[PDB]
RNA sequence: CUGGUGACUAUAGCAAGGAGGUCACACCUGUUCCCAUGCCGAACACAGAAGUUAAGCUCCUUAGCGUCGAUGGUAGUCGAACUUACGUUCCGCUAGAGUAGAACGUUGCCAGG
RNA sequence: UUGGCACCUCGAUGUCGGCUCAUCGCAUCCUGGGGCUGUAGUCGGUCCCAAGGGUUGGGCUGUUCGCCCAUUAAAGCGGUA
RNA sequence: CUGGGGCGGUCGCCUCCUAAAAGGUAACGGAGGCGCUCAAAGGUUCCCUCAGAAUGGUUGGAAAUCAUUCAUAGAGUGUAA
RNA sequence: UUAUUGGAGGUAGAGCACUGUUUGGACGAGGGGCCGUUACCGAAUUCAGACAAACUCCGAAUGCCAAUUAAUUUAACUUGGGAGUCAGAACAUGGGUGAUAAGGUCCGUGUUCGAAAGGGAAACAGCCCAGACCACCAGCUAAGGUCCCAAAAUAUAUGUUAAGUGGAAAAGGAUGUGGCGUUGCCCAGACAACUAGGAUGUUGGCUUAGAAGCAGCCAUCAUUUAAAGAGUGCGUAAUAGCUCACUAGUCGAGUGACACUGCGCCGAAAAUGUACCGGGGCUAAACAUAUUACCGAAGCUGUGGAUUGUCCUUUG
């Protein structure tokens, strides 16, 4: 019910390409005690965490030094290729 | 300082390409100038990028 | 055997804006032509019998937003 | 044969064929669908075959979805004339199909039934398609 | 604080619940007078102060509706290179929808308390 | 083939049918070689290889076509202004 | 004028789309209007607010007129847009 | 011309709030066939999902208009003398029309031709590079190229292809071949092969003339199992008969399924002669990705020269 993620710098369109095809999906973390935060994480990492934790299961995110639970509030998708193209991760409160 | 240098023709690209070259004060091809580096002249290079090589 | 009943239109009537946002003018003269009130007249602005709007005194061109939907011009004198 | 009861004009620009499918991507009515991978303009009589043939396949047991509607009408000039002097009469009627849209969704039979189904639907259609399952 | 009168893209509104009445605002009592109703003193107008916070009105609570609304990503696209492919690549710009969230107003002048 | 377009030719690129002379393609009419057959045999059906050669006289009509008579292993389909 | 000419259609003016978010922009492209009307349907002052629905009500019905509530424009704006 | 700032406007996209188009539901004000309750519910409401040149709650990129505006640049306007032009073409792209036909036709935008020679595209106005004042047996480059025709790499590195693909085409068909993932089984012996079994209620029930595992519908259960389907195919008129699934044994190491992809294959028939690389030829001299050279134009440079301008300046 964990995974790590990399932070982001300013991306253009062809970086997003290159991570896309590396196998890492873009996503932004952002919700309560935490500001927005741009991260990459891994497709095949968060596909197991999400069987594993459910739809609307609670995630460990390691966001640089920082762990974050999070939900995953949406997520975007490219059904011809089957991919993961963008996740939206809500830090809860506790 | 910045050394621009007209490396493509002009012949063959939109007129408003050309006005820009002009603007720069570019004549013939690989003809060259030396310009104050500051937005408005970066705007012109941007404009003509694939026709002009820059060297600081 | 073959024709169009269509193949009519009108000419042309060149509404829109005559004079730019911040640019100078002169009274009288025509800042937008329209149909109906799509801009309304603001200050030292009239709207004439065809709902163009012109300027009344010199000065500087403005428009601006006339409530949540609506917009206007107006014309101020030059210090 | 489907076709709008009416139009507001008979006479229309032909669509736009480029680009990627707007919407209606993704199975929301059924458990399996049929997606197109390439784009063509698609008939009111290419859906009623289609349709026919999964339906006769599934042999009444499930459910069928048809996801894409023949909302244009198209016109052809009559036969052996000049160019010019109006345009045609209107023909036929279609839905224009980009990649990723589903034409077809089933449900209410196993996924091998489904799958054969949709190939045999598949054949009477102008554009390349996949079987694809409800996603989550 | 209350009222009058302004400014501001409803972040200001709607809905629901609750509180108030020397003074003020109302409802309210009347139709002699000015004035009025295509009939009606309902309204407008006027005269007035027995009654009431019931309603209006004002204030308080909230996020159900409406309104506002990122970041990230996506569509589109100026320019360039390649290409003829219902195209590809690079750079800049960059939506709409949706998400987080904001929000049950903020203020100028004047007269009273 | 019926057309669409109007690019060469209007200080002229003669137009249908026939005759004479052919020539080429093969998507093969006959003949040669094969697979399958709901191929018993004799016949056939269908598909594949194959263009070497062969592939008729008459009635009617300007006719090309077409129908008909009588044959033939067969009476191929097309291009060459 | 004309995707040869003829035949058919068209010829001036207004609105929309095509028209590529200024303006302009073609085809025998896609749709419609005009050759008026009004003595108030003009000016000005004052006042007013719709269409529709629900529920009650006689002749009265799904719709006539009356009443309350809801109803933000779906009405109306002489005549096309 | 660019930078910055302001503004007009409704396109691309997107969306369904309006006008229309449209797919599955839910629910039902009310009456009817119905006694209350198993049509229509045509109303209204509601959930989810779509479509639009003449729809819009939204809304770019650009383009456009401006600014006591900055940088670069060199035009601009007025008046008067003289004109020509009013058949345009291709290419690219935004669109109409036509058939998302035309070397078609009509507009928008850009380039080139026209009126442009030179290099490349075999040849080839309109494509790509590039604008010839004159001379040179000098140099550097562009597009495009470097085995021979034919100037320059039989260059370097790592892979792909076997189709002369490269050097023409689709739906669709295929144990061609490469890469990156997910995943079932397996020395408690997997896959394949071979040996043996593969049985009983039972010819399941219905139907049929017959229907016995194996025409068609309904079921698809039990017993001994080291396992065996109310049966995977062949077969019979129906039986019969052969066979498979499944299991045990021999053997001993790998063996299947799915997803996204690189490059190939088939589908592929026309007329004078090979004839869909310009030729030879090529298995790289093809393709992909990097790298370093070189060739290559009337482009640019070098040297001399002509004419006309501008500026320093008598001179030059
Ligand atoms: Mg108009
Ligand atoms: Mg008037
Ligand atoms: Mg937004
Ligand atoms: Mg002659
Ligand atoms: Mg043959
Ligand atoms: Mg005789
Ligand atoms: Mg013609
Ligand atoms: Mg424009
Ligand atoms: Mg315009
Ligand atoms: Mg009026
Ligand atoms: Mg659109
Ligand atoms: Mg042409
Ligand atoms: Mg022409
Ligand atoms: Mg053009
Ligand atoms: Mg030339
Ligand atoms: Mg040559
Ligand atoms: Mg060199
Ligand atoms: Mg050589
Ligand atoms: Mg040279
Ligand atoms: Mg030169």
């Amino acid at each position: 019910s964990l995974k790590s993620i990399i932070r982001q710098g300013k991306q253009t369109r062809s970086d997003l390409k290159q991570l896309r095809k590396s196998g890492k999906v873009p996503a932004v973390v952002y919700g309560y005690g935490t500001k927005n935060v741009s991260v990459k994480v891994d497709e095949v990492e968060f596909i197991k965490v999400i069987r594993e934790v459910g739809r609307n299961g609670v995630i460990e995110l390691g966001v640089g030094s920082k762990t974050i639970k999070v939900m995953v509030a949406d997520y975007q998708f490219d059904p011809l290729k089957n991919q993961i193209t963008h996740i939206d991760f809500l830090a809860i409160n506790m | 300082k910045l050394q621009i240098t007209l490396t493509r023709s002009v012949i063959g690209r939109p007129e408003t390409q050309r006005k820009t070259v002009e603007a720069l004060g570019l004549k013939k091809t690989n003809s060259s100038v030396v310009v104050e580096d500051n937005p408005a002249i970066r705007g012109q290079i941007n404009k003509v990028k694939h026709l002009v090589t820059v060297e600081e | 055997v073959s024709s169009t009943k269509n193949g009519r239109d009108s000419e042309s009537k060149r509404l829109g804006a005559k004079r730019a946002d911040g640019q100078f003018v002169t009274g009288g003269s025509i800042l937008y032509r329209q149909r109906g009130t799509k801009i309304y007249p603001g200050e030292n602005v009239g709207r004439g019998g065809d709902d163009t709007l012109f300027a009344k005194i010199d000065g500087v061109v403005k428009f601006e937003r006339k409530g949540r939907d609506k917009k206007q011009v107006s014309v101020y004198a030059v210090a | 044969m489907l076709l709008p009861k009416r139009v507001k004009y008979r006479r229309q620009h032909r669509p736009k064929t480029t680009g990627r499918s707007k919407g209606g991507n993704y199975v929301t009515f059924g458990e399996f669908g049929l997606q197109a991978t390439t784009t063509s303009w698609i008939t009111s009589r290419q859906i009623e075959s289609a349709r026919i043939a999964m339906t006769r396949y599934m042999k009444r047991g499930g459910k069928v979805w048809i996801k894409i509607f023949p909302h244009t009408p198209y016109t052809k000039k009559p036969l052996e004339v000049r160019m010019g002097a109006g345009k045609g009469a209107v023909e036929g009627w279609i839905a224009v199909v980009k990649p990723g849209r589903i034409l077809f969704e089933v449900a209410g039979v196993s996924e091998e039934v489904a799958r054969e189904a949709l190939r045999l639907a598949s054949h009477k259609l102008p554009v390349k398609t996949k079987f694809v399952k409800r996603e989550e």
